[PDB]
C-alpha cells in the first residue's frame, strides 16, 4: 500500500503534532488554573 | 594558651599547648581531640615542615598564631 | 551585555557565608549518595589536559579548587604538582606538599578565594577507574575532608578516540555495602561496589563563549556538512535503548524517576531535531539554487 | 617585522580567565597584569604559558611586587625548567602611560620584554590580541620607548590544537539559538566570499582590473557546479530522513505530554477528590 | 588499463625462471597484467556486465568471472557478484555522503579561487574587502 | 575511460542503468558573452544566502520571544501563588 | 545448521544470500518505546480521572 517516504506522510505527522501540542497546552493551562485556587495551597 | 590549627580545606580548630612540650606531644593531644592517624599528618608553619623529634624550644607561637595540617596522599 | 551577571556567570560568585553554612551543617553526614552533580570550569579542563599530555605516558596529577552548592561540586580551577612518577605508580613525597600549601598561601592574595575540593589523576591508557590503593586514598581524604571528589583522566583514550575520558568518583564509607559480576568489573575496579560515579558537566563564562565564537570556524564541510545526526548513531541507539529501562523503572516506581526519564528523552529528541534542522538548512542553501 | 614572535593558544585563554575572575570578584573591570614565560630560540621568541602577578598601587602608579616575581620564578623553574621571562600582557584598547610605567619596571627584569594587548570591550571583528615591542625613538629630549607593532603568528602544537577544537565544539538564550548562530555566522561569511567573487567578476567585466583569462575559467566551472545532486535517489533518501526524524519527534512529544498528564493527575488527586 | 599489445618490451627482458609458465594455460605476466587490469577497473566503474568485461581483460568469457571470484575472499577488492544477470557490482555510493563530498569540492574550489584572486591583485582585493567590512 | 585518464573529469561508468556519473569537470574556454550569465548566477546565489540569513534571524527571534513569554507567565503564576500563601497566614 | 546465511529457491534453483539487513536496529529500539509508552499511559489514565 505505502512506502512511507512521500511528503504526504510528513504532512500527516505534522498535523498530528499540531493536535498533540494543543492537547498538552490545554492540560498545562488547566493545571496552572488548579494550582491557584484558594481552596488549594492549604491541603499540602 | 589559645593556639589554632587549620586544615588546607578550611577547618579551624582550637587547642592549648605548654611551652616545654614536644611536637609529638601536640600530635597526641590533637588526635585525642579528633582521632586523626598520627603517621599521616604533615605539619606546616610559615611554609616549612615541622620536625617531630625536636622539643619545642625555638618554634615560636606567642598568641593567635595558627599551624597548618596536611593529610598524606598517594596515587600510585 | 557584559556588565550584568547573567545566569551563566552567576556561578562565578564565591559567597563566604553560604559556603560556611554548608560546611557547618554537613548534610552529607546522613545521606551516603548525597552528591550527584559535578560542574567543572573550562580552563580547569584545559590545564588538566595540557598537563596530562605534557608528561607524556608518565602519570601526572594535581589538586583542584572549588566549592559545593547543595549536591553539586562546582570546580573552578586545576593545578599541577611537582612530582616524580612512572607509568603506574607515583609517590609525591615532599615536593608536592611544599608546593601545595605555599600555592594556597600565594593564591590567597591574588584573588583565589577557593580551597581544596578534590584531586585529579591521569591514568595513561588503562581506563577511568579507581585503583586498589586510590580507593583507600579517597577513603582517608573523605573521612576528614567530606566535601571532596576524585577525578580520573585517561590521556591516551582521549587523544585517540576524540572524546574526553573524564570520571568523577566518590566512595562509600567502610561498612556500607549497598560472587562479583563479570560486566561491572572490567569498566570499573575490583572494588567497584565501594565507589560510585557522579554525573559530570562543564560550564564557561560569557566572554569565553564570545571569544570561542570569534576564534576560528571555517568548518563548511567539516561542521556544516559532516554527516550530522548520523555520526553518533550508535550513541543515539544506546540512549534510546536505556531509556526503555529508565521508563520501565519509573513505571514500577509508580505502581521521582519520571522527571529524570523525561529529561533524558527530551535531550535526545532535541539533539536529533537540531540535526534535522541543520540538514534542512543545508538543503535550502545548496540544492535549491539554479533550478 | 623586526623580531619574530610565535604565540601559543594558551596565554590568551589564561588572560581571558584572569579578567573574568577579576570582573566577577570586583564587579568593575580594572587593569590586569601578568608575566610571560617561553623559549627564545634566536630571533624567534615562542610564548607558551603565562602566570599572573600581584601588582600593588602607590599614589597613582602601579608597581610590580618584584619579590613575588622571584618567588614565582623559583616556583615555575621546577615545573617548567627551560622557560625564561619574556614580557607582560595587558587588557585594554590603545596603549596608555600606565602600560609604559609597568613596562619600564619590567625592563629591569629582562632587557627587551614584549607587550601583549587584548581588548575586552572590543566591538570589532578583529582579534583583540596584539604584540608590540619597546623601541627608543628619536623623540626630542628624553625619548620614550614607543610601542611598535610586531608580526605575531598562531603557532600551536598537537595537544593545544586538539584541546582548542574540543572546547570550540563544546558550548543562556535557548539551545536552538546556540545551534543556529554558528550556522548563521558561517553562512554570513560564505555569502561575503561569494559577494567578493561576484565583485571581481563585475570589475573584470567593467575593465577596471586587467582581463585575466585564467580566473574566469575556474569561476565558470564553479558557476556550473551549483546544482549538486538533483537526482531522485537523493530526494528519496532526504525525504526518508525527514519522515524518520518527524516520527522521532512525535515519539518524545508524546512522552512529555505524558509527564504533563501525570503531573496534572497527581495535582488533581488531592484537591477536588480525596484519596 | 595497460593492454597486452604494448607490453612485449617487458616480456623480452625477462629471465627464463621469472617467465616460466605455471602450467595453467597462461603466462605469469598474463596473470599479473590481468589482475592489475581487473583491480583498476574496480575503481572507475560502478557495475559491469561480463560481456563488456570480456574486452578489458581480453579473456574468453567466464574465466573473467572466475578471476573476479578469486579476487574476492582474499581481502583485495570489495563488491558482490550476480550470476543470474551476469553483472558484477564493485561499490556504490549512498547519496548523502556524495552530497557531503560535493560540498567538500565546491567549498574547496571557492576557497582556492579566493586565495588565487587575493594573490593576483592585492590592491583591488584589499580595497573591496575594506569597503565590504565598513 | 581514455578521456578520464587525462585527469579532465572524475566520473563513474554505469552499465546497468547506462548513466555516466561525473563529479568534477574542468571549465572550458569562455567567450566575452557568458560573463552576464555567471554574474546572474552569482547574484542569485547571494540573494539566496541573504534570504536564508533573514529567515534564520526571524526564527531565532521568535524562539527567544517565546521563551521570554513562557518565563514571564511562570513568574506571574509564582507571584500569585506566593501572594495567596502570604495572605492565607492571617 | 546455521552455517550458510541464505535461502534456496526451488522454482528457479537459485541460492539467495543475505547481503542485506542494513543498520535498522534503531527501528526495533523505536518500537520498544511504543511497547513502553502505551502501557505508561494505560497506567496514567487508570489512576482515576
Amino acid at each position: 500500500p505505502e512506502k512511507y517516504n512521500n511528503p504526504a506522510m510528513l504532512h500527516n505527522i505534522d498535523q498530528e503534532m499540531l493536535k498533540c501540542i494543543e492537547l498538552d497546552e490545554r492540560l498545562k493551562a488547566m493545571d496552572q488554573e488548579i494550582t491557584v485556587n484558594p481552596q488549594f495551597v492549604q491541603k499540602s | 594558651m589559645l593556639i589554632k590549627v587549620k586544615t588546607l580545606t578550611g577547618k579551624e580548630i582550637e587547642i592549648d599547648i605548654e611551652p616545654t612540650d614536644k611536637v609529638e606531644r601536640i600530635k597526641e593531644r590533637v588526635e585525642e581531640k579528633e582521632g586523626i592517624p598520627p603517621q599521616q599528618q604533615r605539619l606546616i608553619y610559615s611554609g616549612k615542615q615541622m620536625n617531630d623529634e625536636k622539643t619545642a624550644a625555638d618554634y615560636k607561637i606567642l598568641g593567635g598564631s595558627v599551624l597548618h595540617l596536611v593529610l598524606a596522599l598517594r596515587g600510585g | 551585555n557584559m556588565q550584568e551577571a547573567q545566569s551563566i556567570d552567576e556561578i562565578y560568585k564565591y559567597d563566604k557565608k553560604q559556603q560556611q553554612e554548608i560546611l557547618a551543617a554537613k548534610p552529607w553526614t546522613k545521606d551516603h549518595h548525597y552528591f550527584k552533580y559535578c560542574k567543572i570550569s573550562a580552563l580547569a579542563l584545559l590545564k588538566m589536559v595540557m598537563h596530562a599530555r605534557s608528561g607524556g605516558n608518565l602519570a601526572v596529577m594535581g589538586l583542584m579548587l572549588g566549592k559545593v552548592d547543595g549536591e553539586t561540586m562546582i570546580i573552578m580551577d586545576s593545578f599541577a604538582l611537582p612530582v616524580e612518577g612512572t607509568e603506574t605508580r607515583v609517590n609525591a613525597q615532599a615536593a608536592a606538599y611544599e608546593y601545595m600549601a605555599a600555592y594556597i598561601e600565594n593564591a590567597k592574595q591574588v584573588g583565589r578565594l577557593e580551597n581544596a575540593i578534590g584531586w585529579y589523576h591521569s591514568h595513561p591508557g588503562y581506563g577511568c577507574w579507581l585503583s586498589g590503593i586510590n580507593v583507600s586514598t579517597q577513603m582517608l581524604n573523605q573521612q576528614f575532608q567530606e566535601p571532596f571528589v576524585a577525578v580520573v583522566i585517561d590521556p591516551t583514550r582521549t587523544i585517540s578516540a576524540g572524546k574526553v575520558n573524564l570520571g568523577a568518583f566518590r566512595t562509600y564509607p567502610k561498612g556500607y555495602k549497598p560472587t562479583i559480576p563479570l560486566n561491572k568489573i572490567e569498566d570499573f575496579g575490583v572494588h567497584c561496589k565501594q565507589y560510585y560515579a557522579l554525573e559530570v558537566s562543564y560550564f564557561k563564562s560569557s566572554l569565553d563563549r564570545k571569544l570561542l565564537e570569534l576564534l576560528w570556524n571555517k568548518y563548511w564541510v567539516n561542521t556544516l556538512s559532516s554527516s550530522s545526526l548520523l555520526t553518533n548513531a550508535d550513541y543515539t541507539t544506546g540512549q534510546v535503548f536505556d531509556l526503555s529501562e529508565k521508563l520501565e523503572q519509573s513505571e514500577a516506581q509508580l505502581g521521582d524517576k519520571l522527571a529524570k526519564a523525561t529529561r533524558d528523552s527530551c535531550k535526545t529528541t532535541i539533539e536529533a531535531i537540531h540535526g534535522l534542522m541543520s540538514q534542512v538548512i543545508k538543503d535550502k542553501l545548496f540544492n535549491q539554487i539554479n533550478i | 617585522g623586526s623580531v619574530s614572535v610565535a604565540l601559543h593558544p594558551l596565554v590568551i585563554l589564561n588572560i581571558s580567565d584572569h579578567w573574568i575572575r577579576m570582573r566577577s570578584q570586583e564587579g568593575r573591570p580594572v587593569q590586569v597584569i601578568g608575566a610571560l614565560i617561553g623559549k627564545q630560540e634566536g630571533r624567534n621568541i615562542e610564548v607558551m604559558n603565562s602566570f599572573e602577578l600581584l601588582s600593588h598601587t602607590v599614589e597613582e602608579k602601579i608597581i610590580i611586587d618584584k619579590e613575588y616575581y622571584y618567588t614565582k620564578e623559583e616556583q615555575f623553574k621546577q615545573v617548567f625548567k627551560e622557560l625564561e621571562f619574556l614580557g607582560w600582557y595587558t587588557t585594554g584598547g590603545p596603549p596608555d602611560p600606565s602600560d609604559i610605567h609597568v613596562h619600564k619596571q619590567v625592563c629591569e627584569i629582562i632587557e627587551s620584554p614584549l607587550f601583549l594587548k587584548l581588548n575586552p570591550m572590543t566591538k570589532h571583528t578583529d582579534l583583540p590580541v596584539s604584540v608590540f615591542e619597546s623601541v627608543i625613538d628619536i623623540i626630542n629630549g628624553e625619548a620614550t620607548m614607543l610601542f611598535a607593532e610586531l608580526t605575531y603568528t598562531l603557532a600551536t602544537e598537537e595537544a593545544e590544537r586538539i584541546g582548542v577544537d574540543h572546547v570550540a565544539r563544546m558550548t543562556e538564550n535557548s539551545t536552538v539559538a546556540e545551534h543556529l548562530i554558528a550556522q548563521h555566522s558561517a553562512i554570513k561569511m560564505l555569502h561575503s566570499r561569494v559577494k567578493l567573487i561576484l565583485e571581481y567578476v563585475k570589475a573584470s567585466e567593467a575593465g577596471e582590473v586587467p582581463f585575466n583569462h585564467e580566473i574566469l575559467r575556474e569561476a565558470y566551472a564553479l558557476c556550473h557546479c551549483l546544482p549538486v545532486l538533483s537526482t531522485d535517489k537523493f530526494k528519496t533518501d532526504f525525504y526518508d530522513q525527514c519522515n524518520d526524524v518527524g516520527l522521532m519527534a512525535y515519539l518524545g512529544t508524546i512522552t512529555k505530554t505524558c509527564n504533563t498528564m501525570n503531573q496534572f493527575v497527581n495535582k488533581f488527586n488531592v484537591l477536588y477528590d480525596r484519596q | 588499463i595497460i593492454r597486452g599489445n604494448q607490453l612485449q618490451e617487458f616480456a623480452a627482458m625477462l629471465m627464463p625462471h621469472q617467465k616460466a609458465t605455471t602450467a595453467d594455460g597462461s603466462s605469469i605476466l598474463d596473470r599479473a597484467v590481468i589482475e592489475h587490469n581487473l583491480l583498476s577497473a574496480s575503481k572507475l566503474y560502478n557495475n559491469i556486465t561480463f560481456e563488456e568485461l570480456g574486452a578489458l581483460l581480453e579473456i574468453p568469457a567466464a574465466k573473467a568471472e572466475k578471476i573476479a571470484s578469486q579476487m574476492i575472499t582474499e581481502g583485495r577488492m570489495n563488491g558482490f557478484i550476480d550470476q543470474i544477470d551476469g553483472i558484477v557490482h564493485f561499490e556504490t555510493r549512498e547519496a548523502l555522503p556524495t552530497w557531503d563530498k560535493q560540498i567538500q569540492s565546491l567549498c574547496f574550489q571557492v576557497n582556492n579561487l579566493l586565495e588565487k584572486i587575493s594573490q593576483t591583485a592585492p590592491e583591488w582585493t584589499a580595497q573591496a574587502m575594506e569597503a565590504q567590512m565598513a | 575511460i581514455e578521456a578520464v585518464y587525462t585527469d579532465i573529469i572524475q566520473g563513474k561508468l554505469d552499465q546497468r542503468n547506462q548513466l555516466l556519473e561525473v563529479d568534477f569537470c574542468i571549465g572550458r574556454d569562455i567567450r566575452k558573452k557568458d560573463i552576464n550569465n555567471i554574474v546572474k548566477t552569482l547574484h542569485e546565489w547571494c540573494d539566496g544566502c541573504e534570504a536564508v540569513l533573514l529567515g534564520i534571524e526571524q526564527q531565532v527571534l521568535r524562539a527567544n520571544q517565546y521563551k521570554e513569554n513562557h518565563n514571564r507567565t511562570q513568574q506571574q503564576v509564582e507571584a500569585e501563588v506566593t501572594n495567596i500563601k502570604k495572605t492565607l497566614k492571617a | 545448521d546455521n552455517t550458510i546465511h541464505g535461502r534456496i529457491d526451488q522454482v528457479n534453483q537459485l541460492l539467495e544470500l543475505d547481503h542485506q539487513k542494513r543498520g535498522g536496529a534503531r527501528y526495533t529500539a523505536l518500537d520498544k518505546w511504543t511497547n513502553q509508552l502505551n502501557s505508561l499511559n494505560q497506567a496514567v489514565v487508570s489512576k482515576l480521572a
